[PDB]
């Protein structure tokens, strides 16, 4: 289907990558801020958001949380392996400078790897909870 | 338009 | 200095020797050293009227000028984990609050009593520099930092062929290809099109790129979802050979008409996802599809002042560019009539430029090709900001009801930029809605949010403090006369637009009749204060540019081109244009500027526009800001002709000289140092033709004589004798 | 021998009637139980004629305008030939004035009945050929189809023109040899253009039709690079495919560059179509393609709007006189029911298959372009036929792969049978095994075929077969029309009629009512005693064909898909006789130590243990092995040098199976099975309302009871 992607630090939700491409997209950016805003050292490290017809998933390494949005209708075991595609390259090129960084996203450049992975899964060629809840 | 600026 | 009273009719030579330096705001010594630089903010009335009444007395137009994103030489970059801003009008914590607590600071704008957050509070950079850059939080982005898109729109009819303009725009992007601004993220996009609509493909995968030829001029759609706006970073080597073969596949095209609307809507859906800017290269009228523009004939220098749009077809496309954070820049190098008060709506609401080559040539205009190829420099090497939105405060009681430039004005006087570019101007005019009886300084601050090339918020803040004052002569002795007649510039074309041609010269000629005649009746001859005393001069200056002149054989797109330049233009550089800086240079001498190591640069006397100044002994240069004019006298001296020209004689001054030799003679030397020192002073490189020969059917150069008299227009002196006849009426 | 004058006679004249001796009067015409009807071939091969470069001579009469043929009377003393149509008496042209009785023009002896003249006045115009391509497809489809595709660039004639369109959600127009960059016309799939609109958008050869020799080199790397349609496919969904738009898009281009004149529009198809005028099935996984059971349901609301499509660009290139051929391999179905029009009304290819990566579509592709003793294509291309009968004769119509004219005269009959209405028909491409079947009415008799196309070299040629049949004597009427009966051409020309009615809607009613009738006229019975019926050596394989066609697969549409179904009757409605009858009863061969290979009946009775089978269906070649021969073989017999004869009883049926497996022109499916295999079903739905026996005694009663 179609989705949107962010990375950023659970300990103050400051933004480090994301990927969006519209051509809405207000409600579901903010949402997922709000997300980011909630999670924390409790939060459970991979987790499955109803969002009635979209839905989140998000897994959460090394204080870092990935997170991606699709259709309801988007395979849950393909999400997963998309973050976790993500979270291997991050951690192995910033890793080490996540904690330190303080502007928002001071990994713009992280883009690039995010769209060539995002497409090998938008071609066919844990927990649930609800959102709302959550926020 | 809004904006925080 | 001067409070002294000046009779124009006894002096007539008021025009000093040495460049015109803005007035000094009378401020006590401390503020006044950490005001804006002029340069990037200066307002028409240094002292500013205390009441609306003061203000209408006057007779003069109050109003800012401002640069924002000119470039500077050093800029204070803060990285705060906060931005200091006040709690009510959320006005930038600036040099010229005032601390009483130490812990408090009351805002210079609302007076609000803010608290100092914990992060000798006085020597923080905001507050030690009146201009100044932020580094913006996740508040202030509606999205992620979008990357630098670029994308081409060239015609490609038969007579853009015949111009060869595409092969000098292909070269300069193939020489500056590395220097595009941006990282990794910037994307790069080409469209061709004449009567259909073509994109390009750029993949690896394929042996050579491939042309997507959308011919449902009535619906266009996008052909391919990838490969069409590709990273410049990645696909390099297929971005160039792009380049090498577009201006080899239109060689013998026929097609002669051009669909530009179908076109621009089609780059718009290319360009709507991500934003960025748009470089739409047209050659002609717009004849098929949306967006089609009827011929016109030209008027003669008989036709009186009987200019607008000729449809809302471009207004409302740039409008829809703007909300999707693309700006829009035109290449008009037309050869014909083409409308161009309709196609400038593109730029005008997208922030963008025009760009204008009358009758460009690859063979016939050199001067034209010269001239593009130099803004083509400048326009894809300075720096950009992307997504950009601009906001203006100022102290209660002062209003902003007017804005000039190129944006879109949102709701609530926010200024929206789709891009912004640093060789950019804007003008604001305002009232005084509340009589300013409390304070003795208001402050005006402009803030300019944007993504940098490298994906960055940031804000750029600049900050300007004036007094208050209450009486009229203050006023008058406060009178910023170039930035008076900046600001006439900007509401005389829209007194264009609104109403007629006529009626903006009226206005132009009654702001000088009015302003003086409320001088006179506040104090024989006609005696204007010191500050005002080059008024009626810029303002004739004015009534014979081609924006506003009459009885010429002006054409409608240069026109409106000129008017383009008025509302886009930096001051500095509408009064370079306006009234040329005139100096003689056969004899030049050292008395220069000679303090810089090694090199001289002589310091000729600026003369006064006029043919009484010149002399057929001699050579004198013309800086008219976008360009250098070396009129060579017929009875000029041999040192000159052999020792800075390099030729034996008069008669074999070749007809278009595109630049000076550089001699091996002290006398080139003192030359050519000092038309370096002229280009320094300014980023656009101003190309010099010495081709102003005695007749070379290109003497324009006596078109900016603007104090002698003309068939269809006054003198200096007749323009004074019309203001005195009027003032004591 | 009525036999050898059958067979004579389909070998000279590529012809077989049903009655070869015809009712003399008005009371016997319309008491004819199978209508008098030929089985026509217009360009069959046989043993070298000599092409006579002569333009025909006509006969003089406005109306009639029949071409000399050996039925005329001549008399070489007065320069004067009579019309045996007209009766007119006509001059001899001036290339005439010199023939004598010891050296007279071809067209009148009676060897050249059926001739070939060629026109030579115009110049010739090349060949085209339009290659239409999904890229809607796996890579391993697509390789393998961008490989055949090249191979047939290579056997093109160098002065061919060729054009490039490729599709998937856009229509692609590819403007070909430009240089550097290569360039095309993007069109959205969703919308339908006509020929003017496409014309005017997109601005002897042209930018999009080139010469194969100025371009061969250009398209073999366009082609070479074709990749994959860019668009993703989101997941639980079929890929956006614009068939329609893609043929109608073909069809509009050579509709306003090259009008009447041969071109080819190959369309290779990897799937449904799924968007835009055409839709055969919508974008949803979940919901499957139409079968039959759906169609009869009303659960298919795609099927009559795509149908009505591809009806009108079927039309469109057939009176324009284009080609369209279909190619169309992929797992599920592609949409056949729905376009099967294109081919068949114009003279049309129609493949299928699973996958474009097989020998079966690769070797069927190439055989597309078998050459003859001369280098030059087995195609024919805008085929005109005319057929000029006597006055005692007229015209019903015709069943094949043709279009009506519209032209009218005194042989066109008000009984119209498939095409009719017409004494003229347009063939838009043809085979030298194009059979057509035209059926007749009486209102020597002599029926003359006309048919002008297009060689494969450009060369304009006309072909002339004249025939005459026996009006039979009034002395011994339904004896001698009796004694003239061709069975197997009856069978297939009354299966001709029956799947066109089925195919245009119950149809096994009136094919019984015929059959009973049959028996009641031209049987031998007394009345209410069915043991006593009879058949002649004339009629007796007929009911047989009779039982095998109402149970076929062109008849009993279910248990089959509705592509396959379309494209059983595709090749039966264009084949000659022999492959007709071996289609509506495979031929069935045994193999074992006890004799050589023996044809044997199409019954259960024929399978045995110790016995191999091949049977033939036209579309599928059969090997069975018997339960003995595959424990023989799965055991390991056939490797150990004692066992060289069972080498040889394994090895028969494979031989005999690859000669035929490379003559015919839709390459049959071969199929390895043996007791128990999975893929024996095929033999044992072939085989045996019920049984034979139990169809033959229900036949008897009825035809010795009421008339
Ligand atoms: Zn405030
Ligand atoms: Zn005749």
């Amino acid at each position: 289907m179609v989705l949107l992607t962010m990375i950023a630090r659970v300990a103050d939700g400051l933004p480090l990558a994301a990927s969006m491409q519209e051509d809405d997209l207000q409600q579901y950016q903010s949402q997922a801020k709000q997300l980011f805003r909630k999670l924390n050292e409790q939060s459970p490290t991979r987790c499955t958001l109803e969002a009635g017809a979209m839905t989140f998933h998000y897994i959460i390494e090394q204080g870092v949380c990935y997170l991606v949005l699709c259709e309801a209708a988007f395979p849950k075991k393909l999400a997963f392996a998309y973050l976790e595609d993500l979270h291997s390259e991050f951690d192995e090129q910033h890793g080490k400078k996540v904690p330190t960084v303080s502007r928002p996203y001071s990994f713009i450049e992280f883009d690039t790897f995010i769209q060539k992975t995002k497409k090998l899964y938008i071609d066919s060629r844990i927990m649930v909870a609800n959102i709302e809840e959550v926020l | 338009v809004t904006s925080v600026v | 200095e001067g409070l002294r009273v000046v009779n124009l009719l006894q002096e007539r030579n008021m025009l000093p020797s040495t460049p015109l330096k803005p007035p000094v705001p009378n401020l006590h010594e401390d503020i006044q050293k950490l005001n804006c630089n002029p340069e990037l903010f200066r307002c028409t009335l240094t002292s500013i009227p205390q009441t609306q009444a003061l203000l209408n007395k006057a007779k003069l137009p109050l109003g800012l000028l401002l640069h924002p994103f000119k470039d500077l030489v050093q800029l204070p970059v803060v990285t705060s984990s906060t931005i200091v801003r006040c709690r009510s009008c959320r006005t930038y914590i600036n040099p010229f609050v005032s601390f009483l607590d130490q812990r408090r600071w009351k805002c210079n704008l609302c007076y609000r009593v803010n608290d100092v957050p914990e992060e000798e509070p006085h020597r923080r950079p905001e507050v030690q520099n009146a201009t100044i850059e932020f580094m913006a939080p996740s508040e202030y982005m509606l999205r992620p930092p979008q990357p630098p898109v670029y994308l081409f729109v060239f015609d490609v009819s038969h007579n853009a062929v015949e111009t060869g303009y595409l092969n000098s725009v292909c070269q300069s992007l193939l020489d500056n290809l590395d220097l595009l601004p941006g990282n990794t993220r910037t994307k790069i996009g080409f469209i061709t099109f004449d009567s259909t609509i073509h994109f390009y493909g750029l993949q690896e995968s394929l042996s050579q790129p491939q042309m997507l030829i959308v011919s449902d001029i009535e619906d266009v759609f996008i052909p391919m979802p990838e490969n069409l706006l590709v990273n410049l970073n990645e696909s390099k080597e297929l971005v160039q050979d792009l380049l090498k073969t577009l201006p080899q596949m239109f060689t013998k095209t026929l097609e002669t008409q051009s669909a530009l609307g179908p076109a621009l809507q089609a780059a718009f859906k290319l360009m709507s996802p991500t934003g960025g800017r748009m470089s739409v290269f047209q050659t002609q009228l717009p004849t098929l599809g949306v967006g089609a523009l009827k011929p016109r004939e030209e008027p003669n220098h008989r036709s009186s002042a009987k200019m607008t749009p000729s449809t809302d077809f471009y207004k409302k496309l740039a409008l829809d560019c703007s909300g999707q954070q693309v700006a829009v820049d035109l290449f008009l190098l037309s050869g014909q009539y083409s409308d161009l008060a309709s196609l400038g709506c593109i730029s005008r609401y997208s922030a963008g430029s025009v760009y204008y080559y009358p009758s460009y040539h690859h063979q016939h205009n050199p001067v034209q090709v010269q001239k593009l190829q130099k803004e083509l420099q400048r326009y894809l090497t300075r720096k950009i900001g992307f997504e950009a939105v601009m906001r203006i405060r100022c102290t209660k009681g002062l209003s902003i009801h007017t804005f000039h430039g190129n944006f879109f004005v949102r709701s609530t006087d926010l200024l929206s930029l789709p891009n912004v570019n640093p060789d950019a101007g804007y003008a604001v005019q305002m009232s005084v809605e509340e009589s300013l009886t409390d304070t003795q300084l208001v402050s005006f601050q402009s803030a300019l949010l944007y993504t940098s090339s490298k994906g960055e918020r940031r804000i750029r803040v600049h900050t300007l403090c004036l007094p208050v004052v209450s009486t009229l002569n203050d006023v008058f002795l406060g009178a910023d006369v170039q930035a008076i007649s900046g600001l006439l510039a900007n509401m005389a074309v829209d007194r264009s637009m609104t109403a007629s041609l006529s009626d903006a010269r009226d206005a132009l000629v009654n702001a000088v009749i009015d302003s003086l005649s409320a001088y006179r009746s506040s104090v024989p001859g006609l005696m204007v204060p010191f500050s005002l005393r080059l008024f009626p001069l810029f303002v004739l200056a004015l009534l014979k540019q081609k924006s506003f002149q009459t009885g010429t054989n002006a054409r409608l797109d240069e026109r409106i081109f000129a008017m383009c330049q008025v509302k886009n233009q930096p001051l500095v550089y509408l009064m370079l244009t306006t009234h040329p800086s005139l100096y003689r240079v056969d004899n030049l001498s050292d008395e220069g500027a000679l303090n810089i190591s090694d090199r001289t640069i002589p310091q000729p006397p600026i003369l006064q526009l006029s043919v009484e100044k010149l002399s057929r002994d001699g050579a004198f240069l013309m800086d008219a800001g976008s360009v250098l004019m070396l009129w060579v006298g017929k009875n000029c001296t041999q040192n000159f002709l052999s020792q800075v020209l390099g030729v034996q004689n008069y008669a074999s001054i070749p007809q278009p000289m595109t630049d000076l030799p550089e001699l091996d003679t002290p006398e080139s030397a003192r030359i050519i140092a000092f038309i370096s020192w002229l280009r320094e002073q300014r980023p656009f490189f101003p190309i010099l033709y010495v081709i102003a020969d005695e007749s070379p059917m290109k003497a324009n150069f006596l078109q900016n004589m603007i104090e002698d008299r003309t068939e269809s227009a006054l003198s200096y002196y007749e323009f004074l004798l019309h203001i005195q006849q009027q003032v004591n009426k | 021998t009525y036999l050898e004058f059958i067979q004579q006679n389909e070998e000279r004249d590529g012809v077989r009637f049903s009655w070869n001796v015809w009712p003399s009067s008005r009371l016997e015409a319309t008491r004819m139980v199978v209508p008098v009807a030929a089985l026509f071939t217009p360009l069959k091969e046989r043993p070298d004629l000599p092409p006579i470069q002569y333009e025909p001579v006509l006969c003089s009469r406005t109306t009639c305008r029949a071409v000399l043929n050996p039925l005329c009377q001549v008399d070489y003393r007065a320069k004067l030939w009579a019309c045996n149509f007209c009766y007119q008496r006509n001059q001899f042209p001036p290339s005439y004035a010199g023939i004598s009785e010891l050296n007279q023009p071809a067209e009148l002896l009676p060897q050249f009945s059926s001739i070939e003249y060629v026109v030579l006045r115009g110049p010739q115009m090349p060949l085209i050929f339009l290659y239409v391509v999904d890229t809607c497809m796996e890579d391993e489809d697509l390789q393998a189809l961008k490989e055949s595709m090249q191979m047939s660039l290579s056997l093109l004639p160098p002065t061919a023109l060729v054009g490039l369109i490729t599709f998937g959600r856009m229509v692609q127009v590819h403007e070909l040899g430009c240089e550097g960059i290569s360039k095309s016309y993007v069109f959205r799939g969703t919308k339908d253009l006509s020929a003017k609109q496409l014309q005017e958008m997109l601005g002897p050869s042209n930018r999009f039709l080139q010469p194969v020799q100025k371009i061969d080199m250009n398209l073999t790397d366009l082609l070479g690079e074709l990749q994959r349609d860019p668009w993703p496919v989101p997941q639980g969904k079929r890929p956006l495919r614009s068939s329609g738009v893609a043929l109608s898009i073909a069809v509009g281009l050579l509709e306003c560059t090259f009008p009447n004149t041969g071109a080819r529009i190959m369309m290779f198809i990897g799937g449904p179509a799924t968007q835009g005028p055409g839709m055969v099935v919508g974008d949803e996984l979940k919901t499957p393609i139409r079968s039959w059971h759906d169609i009869d349901k009303d659960n298919a609301k795609y099927v009559k709007k795509g149908t009505k499509h591809f009806e009108a660009l079927a039309n469109r290139a057939a009176t324009t006189g284009h080609v369209i051929d279909i190619y169309a391999c992929a797992l599920d179905q592609t949409g056949l029911l729905e376009m099967k029009c294109c081919p068949n009304l114009t003279g049309g290819y129609m493949v299928m298959g699973d996958s474009f990566n097989t020998s079966l579509f690769k070797q069927t592709f190439q055989r597309v372009f078998t050459k003859d003793m001369h280098g030059q294509f087995k195609m024919g291309f805008g085929g005109t036929l005319e057929i000029k009968t006597s006055r005692e004769i007229k015209i019903s119509g015709a069943i094949g792969p043709c279009v009506s004219l519209n032209s009218k005269g005194p042989c066109v009959s008000e009984n119209e049978i498939g095409t009719g209405g017409t004494c003229q028909w347009k063939i838009c491409g043809l085979s030298p095994t194009t059979t057509l079947a035209i059926y007749f009415e009486v209102v020597r008799g002599a029926i003359q075929f006309v048919t002008q196309y297009q060689h494969s070299s450009g060369q304009r040629r006309i072909r002339v077969t004249t025939i005459a049949r026996n009006w039979a004597d009034a002395q011994t009427q339904i004896q001698n029309i009796a004694a003239s009966f061709d069975q197997e051409a009856a069978a297939i020309l009354m299966a001709r009629l029956a799947i066109y009615r089925a195919e245009t809607e119950d149809v096994l009613r009136w094919l019984d009512r015929q059959l009973i009738r049959l028996c009641q006229k031209f049987g031998e019975y007394h009345k209410d005693d069915p043991s006593s019926f009879r058949f002649s050596e004339t009629f007796s394989l007929y009911p047989q064909f009779m039982f095998h066609l109402r149970r076929s697969s062109f008849l009993q549409v279910f248990n089959n898909s509705p592509d396959e179904s379309s494209y059983y009757r595709h090749h039966f409605m264009r084949q000659d006789l022999t492959q007709s009858l071996i289609m509506i009863q495979p031929i069935l061969y045994a193999y074992s130590f006890s004799g050589p290979p023996e044809p044997v009946l199409l019954d259960s009775s024929s399978i045995l243990a110790d016995r191999i089978l091949l049977m033939d269906t036209f579309f599928q070649i059969l090997i069975y092995h018997g339960e003995t021969i595959a424990q023989w073989r799965k055991s390991g017999y056939q490797d150990m040098p004692e066992y060289e004869n069972f080498r040889h009883l394994l090895q028969a049926p494979v031989d005999d199976a690859q000669e035929i497996l490379h003559s015919r022109f839709p390459m049959p499916r071969y199929i390895d099975t043996e007791h128990g295999g999975s893929q024996a079903r095929f033999l044992l739905s072939k085989v045996n309302d019920v049984s034979l026996q139990v169809f033959m005694d229900h036949l008897k009663k009825l035809a010795v009871s009421s008339a």
